[PDB]
């Protein structure tokens, strides 16, 4: 049988939110010139120049 | 059948609850209750039951 | 007082009502009246002073209101509501601590704790709500001067006193003629002494009076009259008035002759009971007056006549007594009483932080003294710490 008592909830969720899915996407990403890169060592990673 | 501007989830629970209301058995608490239940909207919280 | 009562009140009705599995419709009203008062408190900050050695407390009110969403009350909600109450509980019981520890000689009337000072501001106001209680309502009639009236059992109207007065006496006290007398809470317990049994009286008749003033006007009063006063009907030792020697009390105790109470109010005589004992009524008054009086039996059996001789030495001493005692009575003022616990809860909160003697109370809050001197300012401060306590009393 139906029992409205037992029927009766309150469901509760968050009000509103944006789900976003490319996080990389929020990061501006630039690099040093070629000529000036360099490795690990700190040194450039060509020398011959 | 809200008296103070009151929403339910989802569309089913506003037939259920008109039919309900309609109903000439269903007792007179809980047409009363139907008549007055509320949801809650806490916007500053982010919540909403 | 009427904003910090409605608060106790709140909680009260709030810890009564919202109880799981309750109808919605029990509690609509409670639960908008709630609502309002913690929107009202939300936002306040409030201090409890200190005042001895009652702590310093900070209160802090940052609470959501409860919802109406179930048809009948759940355990989530009452675990909620209860958060709320006890921490509005608390609240509430220093706040009344706090002002219940003060006294001012000006304004006895008005709230002397910060905490009082503040909630009697408007933004309060909208958190009063109904003033059912006879104290609460009393306080508001008498703010509007109002006639009203509190209700005692038994009312603490005497001041302590157990002392004698000798109308004949001698250095060797062997033959005196006085009265002694009990006036303790709601009792006056009096006898009248003589030594001789009026054997040298006008009319073998000795008089004696007993004038009681009240220092608070009673009014509606039921009181018990008895013709025996049983303090006084044992052999003692009396220390003398001085104190330098005792003297030696042998009562044989003979019925009250001629008894007349009077009851005056402004010197009028209110209501007048000769020789009626029993339960009577006086309507209104300030005084009572006890005259009675000793008669020599014309008649006596041979040792009711050996023990009264003509003459010194006199070895059992002739007594009559009468016993009064207030059951009930209605005074404009606030009293101690045998039923209620307004005195006590002052008197301990005030000695379990051992409050400084303050400018209006005796030490220790001593009923005796406070009702003996019982000024227009020790009143107003006595009914407003009363006040304070009765509203205490709802949740602690
Ligand atoms: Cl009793
Ligand atoms: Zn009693
Ligand atoms: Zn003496």
């Amino acid at each position: 049988q139906f029992d409205f008592r037992a029927s009766m909830h309150m469901l509760t969720s968050n009000l509103t939110f944006t789900v976003y899915s490319d996080l990389l996407a929020f990061v501006s990403a630039d690099t040093v010139e070629p000529i000036n890169a360099v490795a690990f060592d700190n040194m450039r990673i060509m020398n011959e120049l | 059948n809200s008296r103070d501007a009151g929403k339910v989830v989802d569309s089913e629970t506003a037939a259920i609850c008109d039919a309900i209301f309609q109903d000439e058995e269903t007792e007179g608490v809980v047409r009363r209750f139907i008549a007055e239940m509320r949801q809650r909207v806490q916007a500053d919280r982010n919540v909403v039951n | 007082m009427d904003v910090l009562y409605s608060l106790s009140k709140t909680l009260k009705d709030a810890r009564d009502k919202i109880v799981e599995g309750t109808l919605y419709s029990n509690v609509s009203d409670l639960i908008q009246q709630f609502n309002q008062m913690i929107i009202t408190m939300n936002g306040n900050e409030f201090q409890t002073g200190g005042i001895g050695n009652l702590p310093i407390r900070n209160w802090n009110f940052d609470f959501g209101l409860l919802g109406t969403t179930l048809l009948n009350l759940d355990a989530n909600y009452v675990e909620t509501a209860r958060n709320t109450i006890d921490y509005f509980v608390d609240f509430v019981d220093n706040v009344c601590m706090d002002e219940m520890v003060r006294e001012s000689q000006r304004n006895g009337i008005a709230p002397q704790s910060d905490s009082l000072r503040k909630l009697s501001g408007i933004k309060f106001k909208r958190i009063n709500f109904d003033n059912s209680s006879e104290y609460i309502e009393n306080w508001n009639l008498q703010n509007r001067r109002q006639r009203t009236g509190f209700t005692f059992h038994k009312p603490n109207i005497f001041p302590y006193s157990a002392s004698f007065t000798l109308n004949r006496s001698q250095p060797a006290h062997d033959n005196l003629m006085g009265t002694m007398w009990l006036n303790a809470g709601s009792e006056i317990q009096v006898a009248g002494f003589d030594y001789s049994c009026a054997i040298n009286a006008p009319a073998n008749i000795q008089q004696f009076e007993h004038i009681v003033q009240l220092r608070r006007v009673l009014t509606t009063a039921t009181i018990t009259l008895l013709p025996d006063a049983e303090r006084f009907s044992f052999p003692r030792v009396i220390n003398s008035a001085d104190g330098a020697t005792t003297w030696y009390f042998n009562p044989v105790i003979l019925r009250p002759n001629n008894v007349e109470v009077e009851f005056l109010l402004n010197g009028q005589i209110i209501n007048t009971y000769q020789a009626r004992f029993g339960t009577i009524i006086a309507r209104n008054f300030d005084t009572i007056r006890l005259s009675f009086q000793l008669m020599r039996p014309p008649n006596m059996t041979p040792a009711v006549a050996a023990l009264f001789p003509n003459a010194q030495p006199f070895e059992h001493h002739a007594t009559v007594g009468l016993t009064l005692r207030i059951e009930s009575a209605v005074c404009e003022s606030v009293l101690a009483d045998a039923s209620k616990t307004m005195l006590a809860n002052v008197t301990s909160v005030r000695q379990e932080y051992a409050i400084p003697v303050g400018p209006v109370f005796p030490p220790g809050m001593n009923w005796t003294d406070l009702i003996t001197n019982y000024s227009p300012s020790r009143e107003d401060n006595l009914q407003r710490v009363f006040t304070v306590a009765s509203i205490r009393s709802m949740l602690v």
